[PDB]
Protein backbone atom coordinates (compact mmCIF):
# COMPACT_ATOMS: atom_id res chain seq x y z
CA UNK A 1 0.00 0.00 0.00
CA UNK A 2 2.94 2.37 0.65
CA UNK A 3 0.43 4.83 2.12
CA UNK A 4 -1.19 5.30 5.54
CA UNK A 5 -3.68 2.52 4.83
CA UNK A 6 -3.96 -1.01 6.16
CA UNK A 7 -6.18 -4.07 5.80
CA UNK A 8 -6.48 -6.75 8.45
CA UNK A 9 -7.38 -10.44 8.62
CA UNK A 10 -9.58 -12.52 10.89
CA UNK A 11 -7.48 -15.57 11.74
CA UNK A 12 -8.75 -18.67 13.51
CA UNK A 13 -5.76 -20.10 15.36
CA UNK A 14 -1.97 -19.90 15.47
CA UNK A 15 -1.63 -22.25 12.51
CA UNK A 16 -4.39 -20.56 10.51
CA UNK A 17 -2.52 -17.29 10.90
CA UNK A 18 0.74 -18.99 9.91
CA UNK A 19 -0.81 -20.41 6.75
CA UNK A 20 -2.32 -17.07 5.81
CA UNK A 21 1.03 -15.44 6.50
CA UNK A 22 3.01 -17.74 4.22
CA UNK A 23 0.43 -17.42 1.48
CA UNK A 24 0.55 -13.69 2.01
CA UNK A 25 4.29 -13.35 1.69
CA UNK A 26 4.64 -15.32 -1.50
CA UNK A 27 2.60 -12.65 -3.29
CA UNK A 28 5.43 -10.19 -2.77
CA UNK A 29 7.81 -12.65 -4.40
CA UNK A 30 10.66 -11.41 -2.20
CA UNK A 31 11.19 -12.68 1.31
CA UNK A 32 12.08 -9.46 3.11
CA UNK A 33 10.48 -8.99 6.53
CA UNK A 34 7.84 -10.45 8.80
CA UNK A 35 6.52 -9.77 12.28
CA UNK A 36 5.24 -11.71 15.28
CA UNK A 37 3.45 -10.13 18.23
CA UNK A 38 3.13 -12.62 21.05
CA UNK A 39 4.05 -13.59 24.56
CA UNK A 40 7.72 -14.38 24.54
CA UNK A 41 8.97 -16.70 27.30
CA UNK A 42 5.83 -18.79 27.72
CA UNK A 43 5.91 -19.70 24.02
CA UNK A 44 9.19 -20.68 22.41
CA UNK A 45 7.60 -23.55 20.53
CA UNK A 46 5.39 -20.94 18.90
CA UNK A 47 8.36 -18.68 18.26
CA UNK A 48 10.24 -21.02 16.10
CA UNK A 49 7.30 -22.95 14.75
CA UNK A 50 6.52 -19.59 13.16
CA UNK A 51 10.18 -19.09 12.34
CA UNK A 52 10.24 -22.48 10.65
CA UNK A 53 7.40 -21.73 8.25
CA UNK A 54 8.26 -18.16 7.38
CA UNK A 55 10.84 -17.42 4.71
CA UNK A 56 11.30 -13.69 4.58
CA UNK A 57 14.74 -12.21 4.86
CA UNK A 58 14.26 -11.32 8.47
CA UNK A 59 11.95 -12.12 11.39
CA UNK A 60 11.11 -9.64 14.15
CA UNK A 61 9.11 -10.54 17.26
CA UNK A 62 7.22 -7.87 19.21
CA UNK A 63 9.07 -5.17 17.24
CA UNK A 64 8.14 -2.59 14.60
CA UNK A 65 9.91 -3.06 11.27
CA UNK A 66 11.36 0.45 11.16
CA UNK A 67 14.05 2.67 12.64
CA UNK A 68 13.73 5.18 15.47
CA UNK A 69 11.92 4.75 18.76
CA UNK A 70 13.21 6.26 21.99
CA UNK A 71 16.80 7.46 21.88
CA UNK A 72 19.17 5.47 19.69
CA UNK A 73 16.91 3.47 17.36
CA UNK A 74 14.25 0.73 17.55
CA UNK A 75 15.79 -1.52 16.93
CA UNK A 76 19.13 0.15 17.62
CA UNK A 77 21.39 -2.23 15.66
CA UNK A 78 19.95 -3.24 12.28
CA UNK A 79 20.42 -2.50 8.61
CA UNK A 80 17.76 -0.26 7.07
CA UNK A 81 14.70 -1.76 5.43
CA UNK A 82 16.31 -0.59 2.20
CA UNK A 83 19.78 -1.75 1.05
CA UNK A 84 18.37 -5.31 0.77
CA UNK A 85 18.71 -6.65 -2.77
CA UNK A 86 19.09 -9.98 -4.51
CA UNK A 87 20.57 -11.32 -7.71
CA UNK A 88 17.25 -13.00 -8.49
CA UNK A 89 13.61 -11.97 -8.36
CA UNK A 90 12.16 -15.36 -8.78
CA UNK A 91 10.59 -16.60 -5.63
CA UNK A 92 11.71 -17.04 -2.04
CA UNK A 93 14.67 -14.86 -3.08
CA UNK A 94 15.87 -13.93 0.39
CA UNK A 95 17.31 -10.43 0.16
CA UNK A 96 20.89 -9.80 1.26
CA UNK A 97 22.26 -6.42 2.19
CA UNK A 98 25.03 -5.06 -0.01
CA UNK A 99 28.74 -4.97 0.72
CA UNK A 100 31.91 -3.84 -1.05
CA UNK A 101 33.00 -7.38 -1.91
CA UNK A 102 29.94 -7.33 -4.14
CA UNK A 103 31.69 -4.31 -5.69
CA UNK A 104 35.27 -5.59 -5.83
CA UNK A 105 37.19 -8.16 -7.88
CA UNK A 106 39.65 -10.73 -6.58
CA UNK A 107 43.19 -11.96 -7.03
CA UNK A 108 45.26 -14.71 -5.65
CA UNK A 109 48.74 -15.22 -6.98
CA UNK A 110 50.31 -18.54 -6.07
CA UNK A 111 54.04 -18.85 -5.64
CA UNK B 1 -1.74 22.38 47.97
CA UNK B 2 -4.84 22.32 50.10
CA UNK B 3 -5.13 18.90 51.78
CA UNK B 4 -8.42 18.52 49.92
CA UNK B 5 -7.46 19.12 46.29
CA UNK B 6 -7.54 17.65 42.84
CA UNK B 7 -4.42 17.36 40.71
CA UNK B 8 -5.00 20.36 38.44
CA UNK B 9 -5.66 22.46 41.53
CA UNK B 10 -2.22 21.55 42.83
CA UNK B 11 -0.78 22.17 39.37
CA UNK B 12 -2.08 25.71 39.07
CA UNK B 13 -0.87 26.33 42.61
CA UNK B 14 2.53 25.05 41.51
CA UNK B 15 2.97 27.29 38.56
CA UNK B 16 1.39 30.26 40.29
CA UNK B 17 4.03 29.73 42.95
CA UNK B 18 6.72 29.87 40.31
CA UNK B 19 4.95 32.81 38.66
CA UNK B 20 5.19 35.39 41.38
CA UNK B 21 8.28 33.68 42.72
CA UNK B 22 10.05 34.67 39.53
CA UNK B 23 8.23 37.98 39.88
CA UNK B 24 10.18 38.40 43.11
CA UNK B 25 13.48 38.35 41.23
CA UNK B 26 12.71 41.22 38.87
CA UNK B 27 12.57 39.58 35.46
CA UNK B 28 10.50 40.48 32.38
CA UNK B 29 7.37 38.45 31.81
CA UNK B 30 7.25 38.60 28.02
CA UNK B 31 10.27 38.32 25.78
CA UNK B 32 9.25 41.57 24.13
CA UNK B 33 9.55 43.00 27.64
CA UNK B 34 12.98 41.38 27.53
CA UNK B 35 13.88 43.67 24.63
CA UNK B 36 13.59 41.69 21.39
CA UNK B 37 12.54 42.96 17.98
CA UNK B 38 9.54 40.78 17.24
CA UNK B 39 9.03 41.25 13.50
CA UNK B 40 12.18 39.21 12.86
CA UNK B 41 11.18 36.96 15.74
CA UNK B 42 8.22 35.90 13.64
CA UNK B 43 10.40 35.97 10.53
CA UNK B 44 12.89 33.45 11.88
CA UNK B 45 11.08 31.49 14.60
CA UNK B 46 10.08 29.19 11.75
CA UNK B 47 13.51 27.57 11.35
CA UNK B 48 14.27 28.26 14.99
CA UNK B 49 11.49 25.79 15.76
CA UNK B 50 12.66 23.13 13.34
CA UNK B 51 16.12 23.03 14.86
CA UNK B 52 14.46 23.34 18.27
CA UNK B 53 12.79 20.02 17.50
CA UNK B 54 15.82 17.81 16.94
CA UNK B 55 18.33 19.63 19.18
CA UNK B 56 19.07 16.59 21.34
CA UNK B 57 15.60 16.81 22.93
CA UNK B 58 15.64 13.78 22.24
CA UNK B 59 15.23 14.36 25.07
CA UNK B 60 13.53 12.40 27.79
CA UNK B 61 10.48 14.53 27.05
CA UNK B 62 7.58 12.17 27.76
CA UNK B 63 5.52 13.53 24.86
CA UNK B 64 6.36 14.23 21.26
CA UNK B 65 6.28 17.82 20.18
CA UNK B 66 5.75 18.66 16.55
CA UNK B 67 6.88 21.81 14.80
CA UNK B 68 3.48 23.44 15.25
CA UNK B 69 3.31 23.33 19.05
CA UNK B 70 6.81 24.78 19.47
CA UNK B 71 5.73 27.77 17.43
CA UNK B 72 2.62 28.29 19.56
CA UNK B 73 4.72 28.13 22.71
CA UNK B 74 7.34 30.52 21.39
CA UNK B 75 4.81 33.15 20.38
CA UNK B 76 2.85 32.79 23.63
CA UNK B 77 5.99 33.14 25.74
CA UNK B 78 7.23 36.12 23.75
CA UNK B 79 3.93 37.88 24.41
CA UNK B 80 3.75 36.45 27.92
CA UNK B 81 0.65 34.63 26.80
CA UNK B 82 -0.47 31.42 28.55
CA UNK B 83 -0.03 28.44 26.23
CA UNK B 84 -3.32 26.69 26.95
CA UNK B 85 -5.61 24.53 24.82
Amino acid sequence: KLSPTLGLFRADNFEDAVAQAVTMVEIGGIGHTSGLYTNQDVNADRIRYFGDKLKTARILVNIPTTHGGIGDLYNFNVAPSLTLGCGSWGGNSISENVGPKHLINKKTVAK
Amino acid sequence: SQPGDRTAQKIERLLTWLDELKVNLDIPKSIQAAGVAEADFLAKVDELAVEAFDDQCTGANPRYPLIAELKEVLLASYYGKPFVE
